[PDB]
């Protein structure tokens, strides 16, 4: 579960799988090649700030 | 976004 330290950019959501008992999705990241893709629970992809500034803005 | 590193 060790994250890269880096910042990435989310290009496509491919697949859905649950993972002892957590969902991930299959991420094709932007930039970077597909047989780098990784999956991923959603606290990875998503902060609580992107979360409330998408509810206030729609 | 972050992201898991691959297994090794």
């Amino acid at each position: 579960p060790k994250l890269d330290e880096g910042f990435y950019e989310i290009e496509a959501i491919r697949r859905k799988r649950v993972r002892k008992g957590k969902v991930q999705y299959l991420i094709k990241w932007r930039g970077w090649p597909e047989t780098a893709n990784t999956w991923e629970p959603l606290e990875n992809l998503q902060s609580i700030a992107d979360v409330i500034d998408a509810f206030e803005g729609s | 976004a972050r992201k898991s590193a691959p297994t090794t």
